[PDB]
Formats: structure tokens, C-alpha cells, sequence
């Protein structure tokens, strides 16, 4: 008694649907002036977004829609085309789903992996649909310009006990251009994530520095920590120094140097016979980068600095 | 068991399951007086008085509930079979007997429905046995004749 | 047995195979179903299905029923079976109404009545039962060891109450818990503690 097109409809979220319906009784079409929508068969749509085609068919589109709750078994939403007494029991399936899914991954220090993934536990509105990522590698650098961006090719990578999806790479080129992507296939249709670009020399991560010392001065009172420049990358960079008074719990302080042609610097401290603990972080001048994971934890040896002044 | 006892045990019954419908998250605000062109032979609409046509009604609801495989359509089965046999101790304590309705013939026709859409069943059936059981536990109290 | 709130499943557990000395003898546990409540006399019932449950770490053999039926009775007994015969345990009626054990009740508010220098407490009947229930307050001083001084509220409508103290500023601490008014039942667990906060309860008496 009613024909609905399209039937099934598989859009992303803020996309913008349209849909039709024709309604027939007791062998006759009731036109389409006195054409109602109702959703969910809970609330009745506005008039606002009703339009009139023809004295037959009546047509409806939605603005902005959101997400559909997972209600039980059933996982859509229905969309109903009523006369003002009665409503049919056909109705016309309404999918929508989420494609803004994050992604970063960081250059390591090696030079030779370059590892990220793609978490989808949190989202709710996919269930039994196949997930996969592609990339791509011809530009220099990314931003330049937006791009239809039609080539494409598949990769693989396999699930952890978390269920961040992290995939590794093999042998990747330090200045090139890596746009990449999740897909979406499902039983009504396909969809894909929007597009983003990762520079990996602009995103490394230097290995913590070595050969970290400290130990306070003789006859002068101030304390000078020795480090030792991370051999990878060669990007000039500003070290952060954090150190306190050692002790199962740490007051810790925090000073931060930014010339990198300094290798080492004098501090007083208040208390001069006591442990001392030194760290060493690392992070990119320019601020394109990840910071270090922090240094072995280093000490020194409590002896005399200067004449006692009172006897 | 003293008959007030089952009196109350009825009213307690009926109000529980009508708790349980009002948990489902399909059916919030859907009416229990919407009008739907093929779904007609679901009771509903027009009450009922007698406790011939209240064990109808409850017999074809429980058919039509055993059809559907949801976990929280069970429990309800299990407490309207409950329900039905306490209406038969009242109708016994009423001095009058009453058979135990078989299988309506129009249930039949449900093969093509259910295939067709679900939805709309699930919400209809669920709506208009709410609405039943309030008409149930509002007409109860006048103690209608069998 | 016992029956959570949500009224949608029975759980119960045995207690012989520890305590009691004679091991090395198979057990299990029969059930028998009635359409409407086990009847007052006592007999044993000659047909049972057989339902074969699990044990617990604690020694207690815990095993549930997924549907339970709210108003029908409930028969059940241990057969323990020996290698030169078989024995039966004494029965039991169980009905899973007059045994839910209800919800704790939410949104627990409290504060100290304005101009009048008392204390109000406000509560929300839960879900289920439907039956009417019956409350109790316990509060007290806030602290390390909290002293428990507490009231029994009989009625069924009544959604708050108003009670004395003796010391105003003092920031107090209450719990409530809930239990069908007729007796067959368990308690509920005390709800989630409410904090009440100092304010300008009265003008001062003297400067
Ligand atoms: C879905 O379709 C809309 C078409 O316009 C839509 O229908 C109208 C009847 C109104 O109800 C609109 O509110 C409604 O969005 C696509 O375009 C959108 O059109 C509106 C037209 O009003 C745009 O609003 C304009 O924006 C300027 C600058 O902000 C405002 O000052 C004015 O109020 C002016 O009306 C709106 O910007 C425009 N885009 C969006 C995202 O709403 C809409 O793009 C489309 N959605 C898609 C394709 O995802
Ligand atoms: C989407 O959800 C937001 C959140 O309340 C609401 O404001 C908006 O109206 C919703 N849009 C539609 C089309 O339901
Ligand atoms: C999954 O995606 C592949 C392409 O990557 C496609 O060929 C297949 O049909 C999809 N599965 C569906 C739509 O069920
Ligand atoms: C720094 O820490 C991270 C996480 O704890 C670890 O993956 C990495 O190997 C560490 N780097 C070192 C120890 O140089
Ligand atoms: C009891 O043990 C005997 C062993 O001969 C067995 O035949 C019988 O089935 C058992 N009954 C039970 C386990 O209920
Ligand atoms: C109360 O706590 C006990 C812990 O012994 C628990 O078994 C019981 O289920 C709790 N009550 C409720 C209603 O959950």
C-alpha cells in the first residue's frame, strides 16, 4: 500500500537526506497536501521542512541529523509517511554513522618505524562491518593545497589487547607527504574518514639523553648538572631540567633553558649537605615534536664545600 | 489463601508489569491509541468488561509476545502466564467457570507482518498492552461479574 | 534465596559441603513448580528436574535462574547419592515475592531547615517493589568514628521528614535503606552518604 525511495539510506553525521512516500487507501491516493511525517513514531515532524512535488507524491529532507541510539536489537531508525488518521506499517530504514576518528603517530628516534593506530571501542553506532586503512606517498609536503586526492591503495595491521588498532611501518622517507584514511563498507553502502596528513621529520621524538651528572660545585655553592646531546635528530632544540630534593616523595622544581649551544649550568640550592635527584627532558625548539621519556635518575655524593664560618 | 489476598496480589502483578513496559527504551511516548492500518487484530482500542474477553485478550497477547525472541519479552510472558492463572482463581472464587481459551485463529496472519516490519509491532504490541493493563487494573476494582 | 531488585532473577547457594563432615558422595539439587503458591500442608513432591549448578571459591555452591516465575512456588531439596543407596533432604517452600530484596534508595538530599534550626531529609522511593515499604535514618557527626543515633519512619507517602539536633554548624552525614512494610523480605543496602553545608541558619543572639 506504500512504496518508499530510496529504502534504505547510509549517510555520514551532519549529512542532509531526503526521502519520499506514497500513500494509497480504499483504492484511492489521498494527495499530497494532506501528507504527514512522522519519526520513530514518537514525535511527529515540523510542516517547515514539508514540500509538495506533484497531487501524488510528497516529499521530506532532513537538516543536520545526528547520531541513532543502539535500541535494543535493532540498530536504525524509521521514518513513517501518514495520512492524519492512519500510519502504515512499512517504513524506511535510516542509517547514520560517525567518520570522525583521530590519528597521530610520532617519527622514533631510530629513524626506521613510524607506528600509530585507530581506537574504535568508544564508538557504538558500527557493529559487524570490516575496517581498513590507506595512505598514500607522492607529495614533499602536505597542506599545500585540498585535493580530490583519488589514489589509493590498502595497508593491514592487527588488533592488540587494547583495542587502539596500532599498525607499524616499514622504511618510511623523512621529508614526504603521508595523507591517510579509515574506510567504512557496510551491507547498504560505503563511506570513508575525512582526510588528514602527518609530516614525520616534523614529528620526532628524540631518544632521552645519557651520561647525565650532577654534582655540586667546590668553593663556590653551585650546583652544575652535566648532560650529553641526543644524537638523534640534528634539529636544534631546548632542554628541560627537572630536579628537587631526594626522598621517597620529592619537591620538585622546574627550570628550562633555551639555547641548545649550552651544555651544562649552575644553580644554588637551598640546602647544601642533602641527596639531590636530577632529570633530563628533551623537546624540539620550534615546537614540532613529542617530548622525551625522562632520564635514569641521577645523584651525587654529600661532602664538604667551603670553611665552616662558626666554630 | 484468603481472597483478599489474591485480590491485591493481582493489583501488585499487574502494576509490576506495567513498570517493566515503561522500561523499554522503544516505547517512552509512542500513544496506546495510535491507529495503524494493518496491525488490527492486536487487542486493544475499544475496552473490555467480562473476564471471558479479558482471558481472550490475555491469551492473544501472550501468543503474540511468544513469537518475538527479546530477552525482556520472557519475563513478561512468564508473569502474564501468572497473571492469567490468578484470574482463573478469581473467576473460580466467583462462583463461575471459565475455559482456558486456545489459540485465536487470526494469530496466523502475523507470518507476513513480521517479516514485512518489526518495529512497528514491537512498539504497537507493547503500547497497547500497557494500555490493556491500566484498563485492567482501573476496571478490576468495580469486581465485574464472569 | 534471594531476589535483586530488578526482580529478574533467584539466586541461592548450599551449605553442607564444608561444614558437614561426610564427603566422597555426589550431590545435586531438584526444583518443583507450581502455578500458583505452594500449598500449607507438607508433601514431597514424586516428579523433579534435575538442575545442575556450579561451586564457589568460598565453598558455597551458588548457581541462579535466569527466568523466574514472580508468584508461582518453589520446591526444592538436596539429594545427596551414596554408592549403596540414595537419600533425600528435608523440602522447603520458596516464593520469590515474599523474598526481593529492594534497591537502595537514590538521591539522598540533606540540608538544615531555615529560621527553624532543624534538620531535613529527603528520599526517592525506588523502582521496585511496588508494594508499599517502610525507611530508617541513621546520621551522625562527620569524622573518623561516626556515632549512630537512628529513626523509624512508618508511612508510605511521606517523602521527607524534619527531626531535631542539638548542634547547628556541625556538618552531618546521612544514609537511608528501605524494607517491605509487611515483613516477609530482606533490607536494602544503605544508600551513597549525603553531605549537608554550613549556612547562616539563624541571626545571632546576642553581640
Ligand atoms: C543542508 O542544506 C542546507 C540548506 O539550507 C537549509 O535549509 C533552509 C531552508 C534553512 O533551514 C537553512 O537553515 C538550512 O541550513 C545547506 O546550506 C545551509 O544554508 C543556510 C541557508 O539559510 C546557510 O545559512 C546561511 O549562513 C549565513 C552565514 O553563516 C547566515 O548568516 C545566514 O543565516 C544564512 O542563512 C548555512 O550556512 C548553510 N550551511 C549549513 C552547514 O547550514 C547545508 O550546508 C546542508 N548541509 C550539508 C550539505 O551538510
Ligand atoms: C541533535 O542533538 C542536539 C543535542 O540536544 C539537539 O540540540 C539537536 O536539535 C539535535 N538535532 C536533531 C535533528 O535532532
Ligand atoms: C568491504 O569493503 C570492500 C572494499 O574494501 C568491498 O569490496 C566490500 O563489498 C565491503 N563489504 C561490504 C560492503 O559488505
Ligand atoms: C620511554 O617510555 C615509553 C613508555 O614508558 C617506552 O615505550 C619507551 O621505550 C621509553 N624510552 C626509553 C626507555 O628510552
Ligand atoms: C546416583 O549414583 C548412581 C550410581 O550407581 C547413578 O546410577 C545415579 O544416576 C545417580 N543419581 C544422581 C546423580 O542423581
Ligand atoms: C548488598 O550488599 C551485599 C554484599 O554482601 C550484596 O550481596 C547485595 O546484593 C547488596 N544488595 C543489593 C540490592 O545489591
Amino acid at each position: 500500500d506504500v512504496i518508499y525511495f530510496p529504502p534504505k539510506i547510509l549517510t555520514s553525521v551532519g549529512s542532509n537526506v531526503s526521502f519520499h512516500c506514497i500513500y494509497k487507501k480504499e483504492n484511492k491516493i489521498v494527495p499530497s497536501k494532506e501528507i504527514v511525517w512522522w519519526m520513530n513514531l514518537a514525535e511527529k515532524i515540523p510542516q517547515s521542512q514539508y514540500d509538495v512535488v506533484s497531487d501524488h507524491v510528497s516529499k521530506v529532507t532532513f537538516f543536520n541529523l545526528n547520531e541513532t541510539k543502539p535500541r535494543g536489537k535493532f540498530t536504525y531508525d524509521a521514518v513513517y509517511c501518514c495520512n492524519e488518521h492512519e500510519c502504515h506499517h512499512r517504513y524506511a530504514e535510516l542509517y547514520v554513522i560517525d567518520v570522525n576518528i583521530n590519528i597521530s603517530c610520532e617519527t622514533d628516534g631510530y629513524l626506521t618505524k613510524m607506528t600509530c593506530r585507530w581506537s574504535t571501542s568508544t564508538i557504538q553506532s558500527l557493529a559487524e562491518s570490516t575496517l581498513q586503512l590507506r595512505y598514500h606517498r607522492s607529495s614533499l609536503y602536505c597542506s599545500d593545497i585540498p585535493s580530490i586526492h583519488p589514489i589509493s591503495e590498502p595497508k593491514d595491521c592487527y588488533l592488540q589487547s587494547d583495542g587502539f588498532y596500532e599498525c607499524i611501518f616499514q622504511p618510511i622517507f623523512l621529508l614526504s607527504g603521508y595523507t591517510m584514511w579509515i574506510r567504512i563498507n557496510h551491507s547498504l553502502g560505503s563511506l570513508d574518514s575525512p582526510p588528514t596528513c602527518v609530516l614525520p621529520d616534523s614529528v620526532v621524538k628524540p631518544l632521552p639523553p645519557s651520561s647525565v651528572k650532577a654534582e655540586i660545585t667546590i668553593n663556590i655553592g653551585l650546583l652544575k648538572i652535566s648532560w650529553e646531546k641526543p644524537v638523534f635528530p640534528e634539529n636544534n632544540l631546548q632542554f628541560q631540567i627537572r630536579y628537587g630534593l631526594s626522598g621517597k616523595e620529592v619537591q620538585w622544581k622546574m627550570y628550562e633553558v633555551y639555547d641548545a649551544k649550552s651544555k651544562s649550568v649552575s644553580l644554588p640550592v637551598p640546602d647544601l649537605c642533602a641527596v639531590y635527584a636530577v632529570q633530563v627532558r628533551c623537546k624540539r625548539l620550534d615546537g614540532l615534536g613529542y617530548w622525551s621519556n625522562w632520564s635514569n635518575p641521577a645523584y651525587t655524593v654529600v661532602m664538604d664545600i667551603k670553611v665552616p664560618m662558626r666554630g | 489463601v484468603p481472597i483478599q489476598k489474591v485480590q491485591d496480589d493481582t493489583k501488585t502483578l499487574i502494576k509490576t508489569i506495567v513498570t517493566r513496559i515503561n522500561d523499554i527504551s522503544h516505547t517512552q511516548s509512542v500513544s496506546s491509541k495510535q491507529k495503524v492500518t494493518g496491525l488490527d487484530f492486536i487487542p486493544g482500542l475499544h475496552p473490555i468488561l467480562t473476564l471471558s474477553k479479558m482471558d481472550q485478550t490475555l491469551a492473544v497477547y501472550q501468543q503474540i509476545l511468544t513469537s518475538m525472541p527479546s530477552r525482556n519479552v520472557i519475563q513478561i510472558s512468564n508473569d502474564l502466564e501468572n497473571l492469567r492463572d490468578l484470574l482463573h482463581v478469581l473467576a473460580f472464587s466467583k462462583s463461575c467457570h471459565l475455559p482456558w481459551a486456545s489459540g485465536l485463529e487470526t494469530l496466523d496472519s502475523l507470518g507476513g507482518v513480521l517479516e514485512a516490519s518489526g518495529y512497528s509491532t514491537e512498539v504497537v504490541a507493547l503500547s497497547r498492552l500497557q494500555g490493556s493493563l491500566q484498563d485492567m487494573l482501573w476496571q478490576l476494582d468495580l469486581s465485574p461479574g464472569c
